[PDB]
Parts: structure tokens; sequence; C-alpha cells
RNA sequence: UUCGCCCAUUAAAGCGGUACGUGAGCUGGGUUCAGAACGUCGUGAGACAGUUCGGUCCAUAUCCGGUGUGGGCGUUAGAG
RNA sequence: UCGGAGAGAGGCUCGGUGAAAUAGACAUGUCUGUGAAGAUGCGGACUACCUGCACCUGGACAGAAAGACCCUAUGAAGCU
RNA sequence: GACCAGGCCCGGGCGACUGUUUACCAAAAACACAGGUCUCCGCAAAGUCGUAAGACCAUGUAUGGGGGCUGACGCCUGCC
RNA sequence: GCUCGAAAGACCUUCAACAAAAGGGUACCUGUACCCGAAACCGACACAGGUAGGUAGGUAGAGAAUACCUAGGGGCGCGA
RNA sequence: CGGUAGGGGAGCGUUCCGUGUUAGGGAGAAACGCGUGCGUGAGCCGCGUUGGACGAAGCGGAAGCGAGAAUGUCGGCUUGAGUAACGCAAACAUUGGUGAGAAUCCAAUGCCCCGAAAACCUAAGGGUUCCUCCGCAAGGUUCGUCCACGGAGGGUGAGUCAGGGCCUAAGAUCAGGCCGAAAGGCGUAGUCGAUGGACAACAGGUGAAUAUUCCUGUACUACCCCUUGUUGGUCCCGAGG
RNA sequence: GGCCAGUGAGACGAUGGGGGAUAAGCUUCAUCGUCGAGAGGGAAACAGCCCGGAUCACCAGCUAAGGCCCCUAAAUGACC
RNA sequence: UUCAAACGAGGAAAGGCUUACGGUGGAUACCUAGGCACCCAGAGACGAGGAAGGGCGUAUUAAUCGACGAAAUGCUUCGGGGAGUUGAAAAUAAGCAGAGAUCCGGAGAUUCCCGAAUAGGUCAACCUUUCGAACUUCUGCUGAAUCCAUGGGCAGGCAAGAGACAACCUGGCGAACUGAAACAUCUUAGUAGCCAGAGGAAAAGAAAGCAAAAGCGAUUCCCGUAGUAGCGGCGAGCGAAAUGGGAGCAGCCUAGAGCAAUACAAGCGUCGUGCUGCUAGGCGAAUCAGUGGAGUGCGGAACCCUAGAUGGUGAAAGUCCAGUAGCCGAAAGCAUCACUAGCUUAUGCUCGAGUAGCAUGGGGCACGUGGAAUCCCGUGUGAAUCAGCAAGGACCACCUUGCAAGGCUAAAUACUCCUGGGUGACCGAUAGCGAAGUAGUACCGUGAGGGAAGGGUGAAAAGAACCCCCAUCGGGGAGUGAAAUAGAACAUGAAACCGUAAGCUCUCAAGCAGUGGGAGGGGGACCAGACCCUGACCGCGUGCCUGUUGAAGAAUGAGCCGGCGACUCAUAGGCAGUGGCUUGGUUAAGGGAACCCACCGGAGCCGUAGCGA
């Protein structure tokens, strides 16, 4: 959204010259120079919107590493679905109370429990992201070392990145 | 089209070109331009000097002995006292090593009766 | 107009270079600035190394280089 | 033609106020020769204490003016 | 007798003259001027302004008016 | 504006007109300071440039010429 | 393994963003020096001082990615400079007053210039610049207790002057209407617009600044109403003037 | 064969020929080399002539061209 | 101690270099209730019951602004809500107030003069009569030229004529530069620009279409089909359609009587009700003690949390404050959807009716007439008319389809002055809109029109009493503050430029003057060990860049410094590197309970068999 000055010397004025001839001063006009102040601009950034457009099979197998490596390692497992029941925040607090790494060693809360709804409460905290389960971008996922899952949620893991 | 802004960065393109002008006569320490047309010669002629150092001696040692050559007796050339030594085979006394004639001229003087000897 | 011719002298009354010396000095009379007119050329606009009348060309200059005159210092003990 | 003198407004000195054209950088002498061939800064050589004021004013193809001359660019603006 | 206060004459080119004009370099034998002649219109004119209406030209009217060249007067203005 | 006449239509013992006290009342709204061929106007400035009209004395003289004097207004704003 | 234009092969740094309210910082960024160690290089790292706030290691991503010249653009600052100039040649000085200081302010004695003028009055324009009491850095190409400089107050009081107000020329606009692609043009009744025309007083005095307006003495014109006398009056007029 | 170029007014010396007087660093072609996109050493100073054609450091030697009285290093060395 | 000769430091008017300390000036780093874009949701209108835009005034002195308007920065009424109120740049003076003194929002009153203005006129904000413009529609009253009839005129009830309208939209008229590497065809623009009207959507729209003998079947918009075909000094250049996949997606009126305007529906209103929004508003959680000038910092510990979005408070908290999630509220005044009502038009069934071409000369369809129609026209004419006619890119026959000559019609589709929230690897006062501090002002020109400079001391200013010098300008102290080596030129404050002090060099020496060798001197060394800073003298030695075969110059550009300033972006195509898949690969629009642009969509494009007109 870097709007500048497209149309340089079509600015809130105009090209109005000086008697260009015996005089001395450098051959060229005011204003919208742009060269000089109060005027247009040549190049500058327009409108941009870049959105490559990516495949498909090259997604789903490209987030299958995501949990892979993260499985893989000594990081949060999975969970339940009553996760969902729970309205409150602070009975997650006393949860991940459990699960250790309560002072959160930093931004690794990869949040997934949930399938159908948000966590409202799971997204008060400072570092936790509440993803849901289908569209598990290697970003995120990555982003936070640390991810819990559900019992629900790694089945339609299953439903896309699989069969 | 409103750039990074130099600021700080175009201000140390030119002071580094002062820090180097500190020992200048003229103003060619005060000014970028100045001292462009400045550090350009300190630039062409320090890639001269630095192969010129060794030619600026070639003359030098030549000399010093030439100095040494107009009192002694061999008042012909010190090319035939070098020949002496190359139909002989002293791979010493080289033009550096030709500091014998101003200290300790006991040294060069031997090298004078050898020389005859030879040739 | 340089030159040249003519009248009158001088001992003789020179040539040439110096961007045909010299306009960051004058003159700028002639001549490629705009006007106008005759002859000639083109149908014409105009044109012509043909002619004629009139027709604003600035500047307290640092340095180099000069005409002159001083301020300091060095010739050593300091001066006349 | 040989001009001179004198009276005024500037110029010169001091006090107060207080510009500019221009300029890559300076410790920017002459001369011969040389050099994209009439440069102080190249080479040789000669000459020459450092630094101002006033004045005369040739050099730095000085300053102002990307010249109105010619040509080039199947440019432009009027006219016949 | 201060201030104030035409220089005159002779010959010759051109324009009759006074006047006007390139406002900021040319004001001149340039231009203009009256005089003469050719040509168009009896007209709501020709003609000019305007796509139009309208209107100027004349609420006059061919000793009128409009356009072109010439252009005081004197002697004249040929052939094709 | 003023004066006079108006098929004496409308008015028609009326309303009005002229004159007399050249009574009484009323005459609302604005500008009108200063300068104004002047430095407060027009030109970028306190640039001797330019700019309409009116009054305008004594003496010499034809003269709002000219020179010297009135009233009156200044010495022009860097000096020695 | 010299290298231009060019082609090809590798990187640094700057703003911002993702990975970061992890970590470094008030026991402290930014601006300057230094260690002149380090890399092929542009630079990086550490640190002193000053200083005041955040900034940001590594890889990648997205850049309006770093110019001493395009008679560049904006702003500031040198040089010729402290040379010229200080702006018609109608010279100036002195004795006093006030002030820190004044040749140029004020007051007094004169010189000098103009004298149909660098007098006054008035229109246009300007427009409060007029007067008084103070102050002065800036504006006055000298200073200034001076000024048409600045900062506060005070001051333009006419039915007869002038402009409105009646009328009107060039000309503009202009109902209905005539015309023109739209717009609009032209044009009449009618209605505007002047340097045009139409009723009416001055001479003195007074105030720091105004005065034919304040004051004094002496007058004038028009309209409405009223009283008296006489008589017939009367439109956007005809006619005379 | 494919992707991205750049450059089409080059100059000079030797040699072989047209133009000019076999006059020009002049002009127009062919060939080689250099400059032009490579310094330096030497011709005093002259890019294009000659030698040699620069990754770098080094108070390291030997050479090419050109020289060896001094000025800037090097034979007033020997014989005719 | 005397005479000569050979040498000789020491000396500077001034200057150069290094370093230290300042001034001028101003950049950078950092931070900004503001701009630059965009998304979602609304609003798309005001107005002679007199507006936009201004002048003149108004508050307690009170010039300038923000409002309002001589009931003049305020009044009346209802409500929310909660206390302070006299707007701001400057206090003060004098007060009103603790259940309507202000403020915030809605509904009204008032609202001079000037400007459509509509009294005439007018150098607008002035003048003079006076309650009156001029028109369109309707009614009544009068009424010419010739008996009527009109014309014309008068009066009254509405509307229309104004915003000198930001974009979008329809219609009328209508270029050039430039491209065609020349230029009159053509293209470039039927854009820009001028003018008229209306809506907030317009326009268009249910089809004498297209296709075809299969069938689809309103218009518009998006993605493809081809940027092929076709058109063209077939040069430049422009540029179809059929068909397919989607968004969206409803069809109705007008064109002789009898009984007779009862039923069923569509389009609205004087007003009102309900749902859902807009214009005020309320409820809305959580800890201390220690270092430092202060902490919201760090270390220990505890708590809230569908609210750790964000901002502020003397430096980074979610737990201080305002808010934020969520949950509620609006006497009323209104938009958009529904449900009911005055008046006019509109309405059912049955049985009918059903609105006329071309030649020539033009324009528009991709199509500049070409074989190339058709559609809309200026002019002269001008048939048939539903056992009839048109269209199928010449014409003709057959077949098929469709039947206009009068009109209306939601939504998908476009854009924006302005409103509320929010977003943005957008910038940050030489940036960005010219305007983030009373600039499109001050200024320039007659005018149209053109068009700046200038940012922040600190948390709160306690923004400096008094004392000393001076003309009671200015400074230095005394104090305040963590800081004024922060104080109104003020933050951090570099460079160009301008000086003082200190060491060294500097009058018999010259040429863009540096460099290599290199003595001495002023300092710093190490309990020699010969080094770190200045530099006499000496060998060489004619800036850079651009343009050129070739310059150092008399080739040209440049006064210096800070900032600023030149191959970026969109689409498409052809290659190279790399990655997934593979003779297969891959979507565009759109849909989407989407922490998310996935999934679906494969309509479409490319490739493996080619070649030939």
């Amino acid at each position: 959204t870097a709007s500048t000055l497209t149309r340089a010397e079509v600015r809130g004025g105009g090209r109005k010259p000086y008697p260009q001839k015996k005089t001395g001063r450098a051959r060229r006009g005011s204003q919208g120079s742009p060269l000089r102040p109060g005027g247009g601009v040549i190049f500058g950034p327009k409108p941009r919107d870049w959105t490559i457009k990516m495949n498909k099979k090259e997604r789903r197998l490209a987030l299958s590493t995501a949990i892979a490596s993260a499985v893989g390692n000594s990081f949060v497992v999975e969970e339940f679905a009553e996760n969902f029941e729970k309205p409150k925040t602070k009975d997650f607090i006393a949860a991940m109370q459990r699960w250790g790494l309560d002072p959160a060693e930093k931004s690794l809360f990869f949040l997934m429990d949930l399938v159908e709804n948000v966590e409202k409460s799971g997204r008060n905290i400072r570092t936790l992201k509440l993803l849901t389960p289908r569209s598990l971008n290697l970003f995120d996922v990555l982003n936070a070392e640390k991810l819990v899952f559900t019992e629900g949620t790694i089945q339609y893991l299953n439903q896309r990145y699989g069969v | 089209m409103t750039r990074v802004k130099r600021g700080y960065i175009a201000r140390r393109r030119r002071k580094k070109i002062r820090f180097f002008a500190s020992s200048f006569r003229g103003a060619h320490s005060r000014l970028t331009r100045t001292i462009a047309q400045q550090k350009i010669r300190a630039l062409v002629s320090a890639h001269r000097d630095r192969d010129r150092q060794k030619r600026d001696f070639r003359r030098l040692w030549i000399t010093r002995i030439n100095a040494a050559i107009r009192e002694r007796g061999v008042y012909y050339n010190y090319s035939k006292f070098i020949h002496d030594l190359y139909k002989r085979q002293l791979l010493l006394n080289r033009k550096i090593l030709a500091q014998i004639a101003i200290l300790n001229p006991n040294c060069i003087y031997m090298i004078y009766n050898e020389i005859i000897k030879k040739e």
C-alpha cells in the first residue's frame, strides 16, 4: 500500500517553465520537476498485491514434514476433545502446568486442539496460536517448536494430508 | 522515489576519505574533491613507489660505491670489481652489502686486494 | 579601404612578423541584424561576393605580467 | 598641429553602514622547444627575497551568452 | 553691455508641403496627403462582421459609396 | 427640473393652483483626516522617471520666457 | 590473472517485515575519536568521550539500496570585500537644550536654493501615513534621546460642499419575441450607466490634529401642514424655454 | 545451435598501389603491429615509432631497448 | 687578549599542518491527536418554510480563529449521564453550582445585509418604492383589429428556474501533439475538453436473437473461448462472434355493449406499529516489598483472564488510568426490510385488437463500401400487413427460428465529497496531499491564474526573585531541575565556513606540490636494544569526468557542504537456474459454518504425429 506519485508532473498544479534562453539557470521548469520539492515523483511503489499462485499436491506434501519433524522430537503431544468444553481460560493455565513449560519458554505454543470453533480462552495468552485443524501451513507450525493436538484434530489431518 | 534515506550512510563515505587525509600540506585534506584528486595520486604513485622503492636504491648502492671508488685505485669501474668476485666465486658482498664502505672500511679494504689477484 | 594615384619636401622619406601587432583601449567609417528604394532574377514570397540612406557593441578585475612607491626581516653586537 | 593651467563631482586616506559577475583545487615566473601541434603547472635552461597599496591594463583562447553566421536532425513556426 | 536671445550664402539627388510611423538602436527619397483614372452597386446593395438573426456601411444613394494603382502643380503619359 | 397649454374626457359649494407670514415642522443615508507633477499614488526601495484641474504677487521684460526678491516651502539624510 | 563498452560468476551495507514482549540497554542507542587488529573490498568487531533513546545478532523474504559533477533542486555558508557604492554638484557651520553618545533631532542667530516653483487647494489612487505621549532590536544602504519605524490613546460634528437621490450620451443589460448544436448572440417596451444637465450663504473667531461642518453675526432653497387673499385645477405630454 | 552484447565518422608506423607535385600526423583501399580497451624502460619533453607487453609484497640478482665526463645510475676501457 | 678567513643556530609581519577548545549553521538518529492507500459496513444528498460560499457583528478589556447571530460563542423541550461551569491561543476579574450550573445527542424557535434570491437597480454585503421577478400547468375574471371566437392583460393555488454541484452514468458536439521511425488514408482520441439531464445507480433489458434442423433462449457484469477469424497505403494498428464455465436471476401494461367499478393481486400515501441499523450513553477482572531523580526495569512471589487491541501516565506491566471481550440501553427523530390504513391511477375472466420499406448521401457494428449484410439516419419517394413479413455477414430456393414499428421493470455490474470502525514489510514535517503548529495565507500579476519558508527545552516549567556592570537592550552569579556544557536563537546537534591556544616547518626559494628516501626539532618509550606523532632536503611528477583515433590544457560540466536526484511496476511471451509432478501437467471466475485465501472449481490453455493452400 506504498501508494506514491504515479503521474509525477501531474500533481495539484502543472508544468509552467520560464523563459529558458540566455539566462544561466538550469534549462528546466518548476514544480513536479520532480527533482524540486513540492512536486511529483518519477519511480515509486504502486498498489501491489504479491500473491504467488501455488498448486495443491505441492502443499499437502509440504505440510506433512511440519508435524513429522515435530512428533520426532520431544514436543507437546495430543490431548482430547473435552478441551472444547472448558469455556474459561484459567482451566488451561492449570492444564499447561502439568504438561510443563509454565513461564512459557518462548512463543512455542502452536495450539490446535479444537476443530469446529476457536478457543477464545486460549487466544488471550501472549504466546500461543489457535489454528483450525485443516490448513496447517508450514509457517505457524514451525513458528512455534511446541505444538499440541488432540484425538480429533489428528484425524482431520489424515483426510487432506492423507488419502 | 523516497530513498531509504542516505543520512549517516553517505556521511561515512566522505569522512573515511578525510581520515586518510591528515598529513597533507595543501587544503587537500579538508574537502572530498581536493582529497579526491589527492588520494588518486597516493593511489597511483603508491602503486609506483612500491616498485620504484627497489630501483630507487639500485642507483644508490652503485652511487655509494662510486663515491668510494674515486679514492682507492681502481679508477676504472666497479664493474670489473663485481667481475672479479663473479669470476672468483663470491656470491656475497652485494649492492646492499656495500655498506662496508662507510662503516668498518677495513673489511671492504680486503676485497680491494682480492679483486686484483683474480683479474 | 591597406594599397595606389596626384601636389609639395626630406639624407632617405624600407619591407615583413608579431592570430594581415593593438576593440577585457578609442574609433566601429566599410561589412552577414531588423526599415526603405532603384536595376536585375522568379508568377510570387524573396533572392543577388551590385549599389544607396539610416542603423544602442558593457564591465569598480584577484592572480600572471608592468609603470612606481612602502610595510617586515635577513646581512648577525646594536646604529648613524 | 605640442597642449597647459585652474575651479568643481569621483578617484586617494580615515570614521560608520555595507554588494556583484565568477570560481575543481593552488606554494597561478619568463623564454625556446615540444604537446589533438600559439599552456605558468611537460622537458631544458635562465631569471627571481617574503608580503601590500595606487595605477596602467596585453596572458589565463578571461567574464556574461549550450552564438542570432554554416552545416547536420525525412524538427518546428509563418509566408509565397 | 547680465540671464534670455536663428549661423548665413552657392550648386545638386529625391519627396510638393504640414502631418504620420518601426512605443524600449533605423522615423528616412518609407508611409500618409489631396489630385487623376480603372472597376463594382438603383440596393433588403455591392462589400464587410456573423453558421443565424441582426447590423455596419447610407436613415446615403453613381459630381453617392466601396476596392486597386497612381498620386501637388506644369509639359505629357507612345507600340504591342 | 422650470413655464404654459391641454376636443375644459376624470374632478366639478370639492380637491388643487399662485401669492402672502419671503411663518411653523422637516430636509433621512454616506464621504469629507493627511498627501496628492508628493519619498506614504503608479514603477520591487525614502530611483532626480511618469501623472488631470484650479489660485498664482513686486521689479526688468512682449511673455504663466528669463534672472533676482514676497508669502510660503526647503538644503534633497553618510561626513571630514 | 592490463583492461574500456559488454557478458558471466560471488558478496557487504541501509529501511522494514517474518523467525523474537528471546536477548542486549538508564550499571544507558544517536553523534564523534581511538585500538590503525580484521576481510580481496565496500566495511565489521571492541572501546573512551559526549549525549539521549531503544535498537537489534543469524538466514531468508520485500525493497522508493548508499551520486564529488546532468549551465540539477532546496537550505546554509566562503571568496572577489570589507574594492565599489552610501543614489543630480539647491555647501555648511556655530552658541545652547536633552541624552550614555548627536556634523544630520529640538531652540536661537545667519548663510544658501526655489519663487507660476521642490507653495497651497482638489480629483484618481493611496487610505488611516494626519495629532499627542513614549520606545527603537528590526525598517531608515552613518548615528540618532529624530522619523511618514514600533507600541498605546485622541481626532474627520454641513437642510446649503460632494456622493446617493431626479434625467441623460457612448455603451451594457434587457419581459414578450426574433435567432443559435447546448451554451449563447442580437434586440424593443422598459430599465441602468457619466468627465452632462437641475433648488439653497459667507465673512471672522476657536483647537495639539478637521472646519463653506464647532462658535458668533448676518442670509438662502425645497417639500408637508396651518392662516389670509385671489383664482378654476388637472397625467407616462403638445409647444416655448 | 541457443540466451544477453557491444560497435559501424577510428588514428598512426612499416610494406604493396590508386588520388595530390610519389607535398601533408591530409584523403581513400589491402596487409601486419601498436594506440584506441595494458603501464613501465628509451627517443630531453611526443599516446600511435623501438624494447618489453604490469595478480601483489621485497634497502634480491641477472638482462632487452637505449647508454656509460658531470647533471639522473654506467667504460675521459684497450688496439688501429 | 687584538686583526682576517672558512661556517653558523638563534629572529618573523603572516602562513601551512596536527591537536585541544568554541562560533556560524544545520543534517542525521529518535518520537508525533496527521497524511498517503485499502477493506467492511453505511450514507449518496442540500435548497426560496431561501443553501454552498462570505461580509459585517457577538463573550468581561478582547485584534485573530472555532460557533452563533443583535433570544448573536447562547435560548426552549426530552433523554443519557455526571458533576463543575465562563470554547481555544494568555491568566486574571466577576460568578453560576453539590437530584437538568456546563457538556453530549435528538426534536423546534431565531437566523440582519449580500449571493438563485424571485421588488427595481447595483462598482455583491449599497440605494429607492415597497410585502411585487420572470416562466410552465390549472381555474376564474376581462377581452384587439371584422358579429362570435382569440390574442393580450389581471388575480390565485403548486411546481419549475438555485447548489456557480467530487467521481460514476445517459445524451449533443468535438482536436492536436503523437504513432504510421516522413506525411495529407489510417492510427493515435469519438480520450481530453465544452455543454444538457437524471439517478444513487444509470444505461440496457424477457428478444422480426442466436444457433440450428441438436437445442438454447431477458439484459448487465466476471473468467475463457482466439487477443484466432476478420478488417487495414491488409503497412501501422485495431480487434469478432458462436459456444462453455460462474455472479446474479420474477414477469407484466396501452393499442364495442349489456348485468355492472363485489372477489383475487401489483404499484403507493396523511400516519402509525414491529424487527433490524444509524445519531448521545451505561455495566466491564487482577499483587507488594527492594535499587534509582522517577520504574510501569530486573530478581522473588501472587492474582485475573470468551476481555494480556491499543494508548496514556516523569524510560518496555495485562494487574495505575481511559478502554478492550462480553452483556444491556435510545421520551424521540430517520434509512433499509415487513405488517395495516384517506384520496387518484392501477385490477379478474371471456371475446377481440395488435403500431408500414428503400435509392442516393452518412454514422455505428472488430469491419475505412470491399463480394461483405445487418442496425441507427439527412434528402426524394415509399409495398405487403399473421394460408403475411424479417433475419441466416451479396443474392436466390428450401427449411428452421423469430414476429420488432409505443412504454415500464428489482438484483448481479460503476464511482465517490462525506460518516463510523479497522487494516497496511506507507511515509514520517528538503517525506507524505500545496495545508500533521489559525498557508493553498503571507506574497507575485489587471486578472484568469500561479504559489512558500517555518517541527518537538523538560514529566510537571518550578520558563530564572534578589544581587553586580550597562542607556532600568546584554551578560555573569545566586537558585530551581537528574540535566540550562536542556532555559524561551532552547532536544541529540556532524559537515561546508569562520577563530584562539600549543608543537613542528617556513625569505635566497618557485610550477594541481603528493609520493619514495630522508636530517633536525617539540613530546611520549623501554632499568641501550635505535620505535609511535611533525617534517628541511632529494628522485619522480601536467586533477577528475564526459566526449574522442587522440587532451593536462586554450574541450566541456563543477564555488563548498547537508539532503535530495535517473533502467521501477503491471500483463504476456521466449530462455537460463531450481522445485513438485509427469508423456501428463495446471487452473481463472466463483463458492467458502474458512486462524485465513485451503478444499471445490480442471470452463479454458499447453504438450506427446505430422504435413499440406
